[PDB]
């Protein structure tokens, strides 16, 4: 028996003894989340722990077989994805450094608070304190205050540490034989042996810069117009060629314009798409909103929900006595149990939230009866992108109308629209090139580009340059702001961000093409289009087990990231601006600031 | 005498299964025909009566049922119990959740994984002996070598598809 | 004063005289055809006696200006068209006698009538009697007695002026300079000294079937399924080997299979694109159609119809006490007075029509600011081409959608993409063969290659070979069946329509590039591009003032005519067809005849 | 005095226009203001009042009418009637289809299609003399010799841009 063979026979051995510990993990992390009793995260620990220290002896197994012996894309591929080394290629005690550097910036940014110089006896958190303010506040300083506190008590604080956590992560990514922990992430979207199927890791780097050159119009005119608007709600502190004050974009960072949306809103007379109190005219209750989520996956011939989630999924918050972490989520526990934890509210956000979360278990459920090691999204960018999907074609104005749930009476004027996709683009628009920036930033870290004593100077003159935004108050290499963000300070890769809201609008044209939908695509509802759920399902039953480019072709026809479809949502929006922004400028400057001198 | 098969208060597990040979007896089947009891409930040869057999009892995956029909892919038709291309009677399955699954997980039900070639049908594999894909002795925790018998865990909150069911197989000559 | 000099005076004044003359001849003729009156006969010989005359008496006095001695091109070819000879070459009793010919042959057609064997009181005239039977009936023997008692009573009476014609038109020919009247009607096409836009008289013939040769594997199929169509149609009829029988295509002669629709109609249990039935139900009219047509040029960004049309045009038959010629013509009278002549009936087929007729006079418009000479089309198959092009965009179920003759929820599928497409197959494909062929005679006819003897056998040797239809009853030469079409009996060069249908999807190709169409060109509607129409009427206003070959090089990138657009627009249709066609035998044999029984 | 020009029964072809000397009069001037009746109503002076002249009369076809203004290109403004670059009044034109147009032909309006040079402002030329374009008298039916007044020949059916235009060109001194 060959190579090939003795890989096979070592896999399977693999799937069977990993679906039982990782089950194991899943039910006591679940029984966590939704019972916090001290011997709940006693025995998430338990299983936790059994389950990471039989991977990583398997993958040092798995490293016995080498990949390039096998002329076979599936065991080849599931064999690769066992070696995940991990930190276990570094010594002994830059491993247990590394992920005590790890926990403590997960814990600081999780813990740190700051306090009112004002009022020393209230302090407030991230979540919800300074949140709170950096999304209502209408006041300059007050969200001055906050913005720069946080980046000035625990962004300082993370900067030592993230200084060493590069050099140790990187040390990671060159022992794997790659250029460095960018690369290494970059890794993610890479495609080897299928031909013209193939992508390599600096392609993406590529195909974001390119793609992202023909999002600037549309951005720059985003901008342009919430310059204008902002200079109203404070008038005196913007300049009208100027970038945007970090502090002012509606969050702690401006990740997403969503809540300037109240000071930016262009038909303010208009009323609500907002049925949040439509939902309630009907006493509906949580089994009728996933029954409908359910019902809409159907529609598209899609699967019931399985007797399963209707038993063992939690649908509502027990309050106190049985406190539960209600942050929604889906899960996949294995074992073909599947269900949501989700502590629905009655808003429109929920019902929309639903549809997200279930889009999740529709994709788990598809991609069930593949390999174990190659259950999972094509890649990173894939699954939250079958969530959104699912969620616009919810609220178009077309489906609440069948859902019974809109006036039939409503009448879709050209100002509720706009109204609308200003909204859209505050939150889908308005984070892309912060998304691009941060990892170019991050990116360019890891290959030492930006030495240590220019990291702040670098961040920002890019923040200024890329993102028409700028420091209120100046930082020296004492601050680590981009720390100061969960995915930073907690290792994740960013741009899956980017990829995704790319990749959604792909889908969506391309699903909505299918489906012969007539208006422009923000209209668009997939619901009872059985022909669309067949070409999603296309891909959707693939997961990770062929290249994501041919994932991608299965639903959209074309093997890559195309920006096109991105640009056709908001396309009337692009021109009402074009046309708005008539007598404004267009553009900034990446010389003035708030604080000036 | 077919309550003391379906009711018995234990089952084998899949490799180890057990033939009860049935003769000088009359039955009228009306005890099994009517019952959502049955989940499946598929014979491979007639639907009448005669008053005249051999009643094989398991325990596999909901998922795994299919494999117990002549034709099947395998690993439990493979390995474990195969039944023969033609001939044939019945074969029928139903969810024991209750009985033979816990919230904690259950792992007494055992099957084989590894073998060099499938099983002719009828044939029952009772060996527990280390394996190599190569043949050759063998003697864990070395490299390449696993124990071919593999343990079920039923969980009460698995899928339908993972859950266990109590296989009877009814053969005719 | 020198020579090109005093050229221009005299043209000028041909000019203002010509007008007076031409336009009186024209509201003469026109009088006529709404009018068939006693005294509208006189006048309408007498003004275009007065003009014919004119142009005569000027046409000598013409030739006094040594043209190859002029430098200013505008000019030349001004007194270049108006050095014609005409017929007037020919001595006094042979024209006398030749335009004897030719109005009895227009008067045998006219009048013709056939009466029932059963009733030899009911008689029926062509138009509408004969073609109604044509048009509809189901019945073989019906449709048999309707073509044969045709091409007995008219078709015998015309036999021997034919043939007198013949003699008496090449006469006019070879006097003229010409091999033949087919070399002097080949003429149209021809251009000499501008270097890679000359084209020969002989190098038409060439060019007709080089072209041809290439629409034969789609017009092959086409055939095959409408053969195994016919079939169960007429049950045991016809060979599935066979010609299909000349009685059975749809019309009185099979020029076009449009009538073949409802028996051939790939998927039937479509939303029908026959929208004659929506039209019916919905009540339009002539007004309504034309009012119609007119919104589709203004869209494009041409202009209106004039007050003149709308009160001068004759929309429809006033019926008896007043009687008309019905056949549907677009009227450029002269000093800006356009109209169009038809009689509408409320069908799709008279909707198509409008289009194509008001395109013509579209183009009238666009050139009316030429120099009178030049005020026509680039040669006699833009014209049609032009008309075709409006029919193209029209037909389309995306437009029929947004006149709302198709639902709005009507939704298009690859079913009703090829009822669409095989449709305008029966029409535009259909006809190709049959013209190439029915040309092709008279040219072989003028050129004597075929002697008074053979004229029948010949004819139906083509019929037979070229496209594949087969006489149900065998003719003996007392039978004239090519002068039982209009164009034969009433001196119309044909190939026109050959050269007309590769232009159009030539055209079309261009155009659609210009409003930037998105997919496969038979879903092209050009209706609301003002990019689309700017580039027509760029080539439309130039009229006969630039050769053909460039100013289609002008518009489509081409010097001459191209088959490939025609070929891909009917794609899709041809792949299906070949697949439809699996089960049956494609091509046929030229030896089963229907009487050979 | 103005409706005796405007409302005049007949009016001149423009090779041969008239001219009205208008002198020691009050016009009010509303009744060319108050109308929707003119389709001409060009001032290259202003639009105002001082109860204050000379109108000329002639009849143009619709597309000729633009050449009744400063500057204009030929024929009209060429050989038969040329208004001055600068100096200017009003110049007001109506449609006479009705009036000076028959469905079966109106040819009695001429005017001059041929001159040896462009007219001064003003100018008016009467002549019926045959031209030749090279000196030369003339005498018809010789080649190369025209009478140089064309008729119009305006019918009931032609497009607007055909049809017959009385025009009255106001000065003011
Ligand atoms: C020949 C081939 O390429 N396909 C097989 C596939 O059928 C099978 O699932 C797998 C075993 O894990 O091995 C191979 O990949
Ligand atoms: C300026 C010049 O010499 N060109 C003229 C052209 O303008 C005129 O329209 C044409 C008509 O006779 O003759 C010449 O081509
Ligand atoms: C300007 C133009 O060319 N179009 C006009 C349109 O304005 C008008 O409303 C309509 C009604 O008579 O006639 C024409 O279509
Ligand atoms: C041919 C076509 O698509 N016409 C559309 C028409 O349906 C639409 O209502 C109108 C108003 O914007 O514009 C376009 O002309
Ligand atoms: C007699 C003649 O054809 N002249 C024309 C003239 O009408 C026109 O204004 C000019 C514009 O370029 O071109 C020619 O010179
Ligand atoms: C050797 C192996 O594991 N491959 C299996 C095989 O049982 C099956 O017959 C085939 C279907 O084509 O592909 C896989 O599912
Ligand atoms: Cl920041
Ligand atoms: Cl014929
Ligand atoms: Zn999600
Ligand atoms: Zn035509």
């Amino acid at each position: 028996s060959t190579t090939e063979e003795l890989a096979k026979t070592f896999l399977e051995t693999f799937n069977y003894e990993a679906q039982e510990l990782s089950y194991q993990s899943s039910v006591a992390s679940w029984n966590y989340n939704t019972n916090i009793t001290e011997e709940n995260v006693q025995n998430m620990n338990n299983a936790g722990d059994k389950w990471s220290a039989f991977l990583k002896e398997q993958s040092t197994l798995a490293q016995m077989y080498p990949l390039q012996e096998i002329q076979n894309l599936t065991v080849k591929l599931q064999l690769q994805a066992l070696q995940q080394n991990g930190s276990s290629v570094l010594s002994e005690d830059k491993s247990k450094r590394l992920n005590t550097i790890l926990n403590t910036m997960s814990t600081i940014y999780s813990t740190g608070k700051v306090c009112n110089p004002d009022n020393p006896q209230e302090c407030l958190l991230l979540e919800p304190g300074l949140n709170e303010i950096m999304a209502n506040s209408l006041d300059y300083n007050e969200r001055l205050w906050a913005w720069e506190s946080w980046r000035s008590e625990v962004g300082k604080q993370l900067r030592p540490l993230y200084e060493e956590y590069v050099v140790l992560k990187n040390e990671m990514a060159r022992a794997n034989h790659y250029e460095d922990y960018g690369d290494y992430w970059r890794g993610d979207y890479e495609v080897n042996g299928v031909d013209g199927y193939d992508y390599s890791r600096g392609q993406l780097i590529e195909d974001v810069e390119h793609t992202f050159e023909e999002i600037k119009p549309l951005y720059e005119h985003l901008h342009a117009y919430v310059r204008a608007k902002l200079m109203n709600a404070y008038p005196s502190y913007i300049s009208p060629i100027g970038c945007l004050p970090a502090h002012l974009l509606g969050d702690m960072w401006g990740r997403f314009w969503t809540n300037l949306y109240s000071l930016t809103v262009p038909f303010g007379q208009k009323p609500n798409i907002d049925v949040t109190d439509a939902m309630v005219d009907q006493a509906w209750d949580a089994q009728r909103i996933f029954k409908e989520a359910e019902k809409f996956f159907v529609s598209v011939g899609l699967p019931n929900m399985t007797q399963g989630f209707w038993e063992n999924s939690m649908l509502t918050d027990p309050g106190n006595v049985q406190k539960a972490v209600c942050h929604p989520t889906a899960w996949d526990l294995g074992k073909g149990d599947f269900r949501i934890l989700m502590c629905t509210k009655v808003t429109m956000d929920d019902f929309l939230t639903a549809h997200h979360e279930m889009g999740h278990i529709q994709y788990d459920m598809a991609y069930a009866a593949q390999p174990f090691l190659l259950r999972n999204g094509a890649n990173e960018g894939f699954h939250e992108a079958v969530g959104e999907i699912m969620s616009l074609s919810a609220a178009t104005p077309k489906h609440l109308k069948s859902i019974g749930l809109l006036s039939p009476d409503f009448q879709e004027d050209n100002e509720t629209e706009i109204n609308f996709l200003l909204k859209q683009a505050l939150t889908i628009v308005g984070t892309l090139p912060f998304t691009y920036m941060l990892e170019k930033w991050r990116w360019m870290v890891f290959k030492g580009e930006i030495p240590k004593d220019q990291w702040m100077k670098k961040w920002w003159e890019m923040k200024r340059e890329i993102v028409g935004v700028v420091e209120p108050v100046p930082h020296d290499e004492t601050y680590c702001d981009p720390a100061s963000l969960f995915h930073v300070s907690n290792d994740y890769s960013f741009i899956r961000y980017y990829t995704r809201t790319l990749y959604q609008f792909q889908f969506q044209e391309a699903l909505c093409q299918a489906a012969k939908h007539e208006g422009p695509l923000h209209k668009c509802d997939i619901s009872n289009s059985t022909e669309a759920g067949q070409k999603l399902f296309n891909m959707l039953r693939l997961g990770k087990s062929e290249p994501w480019t041919l994932a991608l072709e299965n639903v959209v026809g074309a093997k890559n990231m195309n920006v096109r479809p991105l640009l056709n949502y908001f396309e009337p929006l692009f021109t009402w601006l074009k046309d708005q922004n008539k007598n404004s400028f267009v553009g900034w400057s990446t010389d003035w600031s708030p604080y000036a001198d | 005498p077919f309550g003391e098969v379906f009711n018995a208060t234990k089952f084998p597990s899949v490799y180890a299964w057990e033939r009860k040979k049935i003769s000088n007896c009359v039955a009228d089947y009306s005890v099994l025909y009517n019952s959502t009891f049955f989940s499946t409930f598929k014979c491979y040869g007639v639907s009448a009566t005669k008053l005249n057999v051999y009643a094989d009892s398991f325990v596999v995956k909901g998922d795994d049922v299919r494999q117990i029909a002549p034709g099947q892919t395998g690993v439990i038709a493979d390995y474990n119990y195969k039944l023969p291309d033609d001939f044939m009677g019945c074969v029928l399955a139903w969810n024991t959740r209750n009985i033979d699954a816990t919230s904690t997980g259950n792992y007494n039900y055992k099957y084989r994984y590894l073998r060099h070639g499938k099983l002719r049908p009828f044939e029952r594999d009772i060996s527990n002996v280390p394996f190599s894909p190569d043949g050759k002795p063998c003697t864990p925790p070395a490299l390449n070598c696993y124990w071919p018998l593999n343990d079920y865990g039923f969980y009460t909150t698995t899928g339908i598809g993972y859950q266990p069911y109590r296989v009877v197989v009814l053969s005719f000559e």
